[PDB]
């Protein structure tokens, strides 16, 4: 029972990427309003597990409430879309809060680039892997359509955990 | 409201906690209430790049006494906003504490707070001993002393 | 670099500070002012072994690092009208650890 | 200028005049001074907390814990409640 957890600005595609991994499918328009966990089971590197993916959409909310949910989550996916700049920008600030409610400068995080499908780019490959080395967590490209690193990144996320616990 | 509290800026402010003390640092920070939040530990000699944001209120106190610690040879921090992405350096370090206020400090960490009344000492030191430093006490005083 | 010392002979000792570019010297004479006592007529020993005048207090063993404010490294002192004396009384001794703070 | 600072034991602590007007209970009373109840080696420890609190006062920069045995914590205690600093 690993619980996973989905951030990045709304349009990167954070709906997208969840409902490939579970539905195995892709959404050509997830309403951006809705947020909803999905609970999957599946043997990740030999362990029979259960990662309940919770797709956050919604507003800024600092309260205690959201906080103490959001700290629920284990390991989190900064997801981020490689024609927005912004989406890159506002990594930091998804990474510092998940800092916060984690109460650590050590999390389980990785980054994602998603809609590496589309043709133009803001953000090059470059320099997200060194942004990454900045703060110790695997990079890896997805797409939502294409599908590609859906399950990696999934993967590794609880790689990830499962080293935490250690 | 509040005299000591943050200001919502939302404005982003790279700071440097630095902790120059033999304490674990608990760095805290005062709420746009007031209301004072902690925030993770710093061991003792340990730097780390802290993201917040400007006209945000800070304090910093041993994490197990509460002890006070003084940031920049002043009790309080609020960043400006950065000049050319250079970071907000922010140098924590004990305060030069009182013989008295020194002693009590050791004492409490050698005797449980059960037993300070079976201790050879004058009725008024039992009485201070068990006035633990309390943050909440400090910013009370600190508040009016911006009397200025 | 700043040397803090506390010079001690018989029952008295001195809380002076004095820089490691200070030479045994001069301080001899940083207890002319106080001891009232030609720099000629006194003895620093540094433990048990003595101070050529010309010394700087650092080459004798007295680095920031070991004469701090918050513990002076201690220079003792024996005094002369013909022979030179050296001898510290000791100082008093705590109780016996109370079982509560133990 | 100086003070003379005697133990109870009798051993004489002498430190400059603004280092023991780190004492409000030894500013009151001041060119010499005498304690019975301050035994020669609580009074050691306090001459020491004297040249700290000076030197170390409005220092910029990081300042050094300072160290008290346990031993003789308690009676130094005192000492700084009788003594005021
Ligand atoms: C390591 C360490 N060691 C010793 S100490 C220490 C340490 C550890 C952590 C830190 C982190 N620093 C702070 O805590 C600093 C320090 C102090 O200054 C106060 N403070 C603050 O952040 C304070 C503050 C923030 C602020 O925001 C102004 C800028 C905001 C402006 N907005 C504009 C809109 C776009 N957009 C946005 N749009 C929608 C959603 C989100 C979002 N964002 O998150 C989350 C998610 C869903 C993500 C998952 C995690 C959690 S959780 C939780 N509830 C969440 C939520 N809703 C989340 N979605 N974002 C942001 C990128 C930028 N104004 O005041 C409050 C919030 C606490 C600092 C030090
Ligand atoms: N080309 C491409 N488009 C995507 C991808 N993922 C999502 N989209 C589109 O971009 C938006 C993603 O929506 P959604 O998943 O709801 O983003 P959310 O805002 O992160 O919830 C939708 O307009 C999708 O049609 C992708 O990997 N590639
Ligand atoms: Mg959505």
């Amino acid at each position: 029972e690993y619980k996973l957890v989905v951030v990045g600005a709304v349009g990167v595609g954070k709906s997208a990427l969840t409902i490939q991994l579970i539905q195995n499918h892709f959404v050509d328009e997830y309403d951006p309003t809705i947020e909803d966990s999905y609970r999957k089971q599946v043997v990740i590197d030999g362990e029979t597990c259960l990662l309940d993916i919770l797709d956050t959409a919604g507003q800024e909310e600092y309260s205690a409430m959201r906080d103490q949910y959001m700290r629920t989550g284990e390991g989190f996916l900064c997801v981020f879309a490689i024609n927005n700049t912004k989406s890159f920008e506002d990594i930091h600030h998804y990474r510092e809060q998940i800092k916060r409610v984690k109460d650590s400068e050590d999390v389980p995080m990785v980054l994602v680039g998603n809609k590496s499908d589309l043709p133009s780019r803001t953000v090059d490959t470059k320099q997200a892997q060194d942004l990454a080395r900045s703060y110790g967590i695997p990079f890896i490209e997805t797409s939502a359509k294409t599908r590609q690193g859906v399950d990696d990144a999934f993967y590794t996320l609880v790689r990830e955990i499962r080293k935490h616990k250690e | 409201r509040p005299v000591l509290r943050s200001v919502n800026s939302r404005e982003p402010s790279q700071v440097i906690f630095c902790n120059r003390s033999p304490r674990v640092v608990l760095p805290v920070w005062l709420n746009f209430d007031g209301e004072p939040q902690p925030y993770p530990t710093l061991p003792p000699g340990t730097g780390r790049r802290i993201h917040s944001y400007r006209g945000h209120l800070w304090l910093f106190r041993d994490a197990g006494t509460h002890d006070g610690l003084l940031v920049n040879q002043t009790e309080l921090f609020v960043p400006s906003l950065n000049v050319d992405g250079q970071p907000i350096f922010a140098n924590i370090t004990l305060p030069v504490y009182t013989l008295k206020e020194r002693c009590l400090q050791v004492v409490r960490s050698l005797v449980k707070p059960e037993n300070y009344r079976r201790l050879d000492i004058v009725r008024s030191l039992y009485e201070d001993l068990e006035d633990h430093p309390n943050v909440q006490k400090d910013l009370e005083r600190l508040t009016q002393e911006r009397i200025a | 670099m700043d040397v803090f010392l506390m010079i001690r002979r018989h029952k008295t000792t001195i809380f002076t500070d004095a820089k490691e570019s200070s030479t045994v010297f001069e301080l001899k004479r940083i207890v002319e002012g106080i001891l009232k006592r030609p720099p000629d007529e006194q003895r620093l020993y540094k433990d048990d072994q003595l101070l050529d005048d010309g010394k700087t207090l650092g080459e004798c063993g007295f680095t920031s690092q070991t004469a701090r404010p918050q513990a002076p490294a201690t220079v003792g002192l024996a005094f002369r009208d013909d022979t030179f004396e050296l001898c510290i009384e000791p100082f008093s001794s705590p109780p016996e650890l109370p079982d509560v703070m133990k | 200028m100086y003070v003379k600072l005697i133990s109870s034991d009798g051993h004489e602590f002498i430190v400059k005049r603004e280092h023991a007007l780190t004492s409000g209970t030894i500013k009151a009373m001041l060119n010499e001074v005498n304690f019975r109840e301050i035994p020669s080696h609580v009074l050691s420890k306090v001459c020491m907390y004297f040249t700290y609190k000076v030197r170390y006062t409005n220092s910029s920069t990081e300042i050094p814990e300072f160290p008290i045995a346990p031993e003789i914590a308690l009676e130094l205690l005192m000492a700084a409640n009788f003594l005021d600093c």
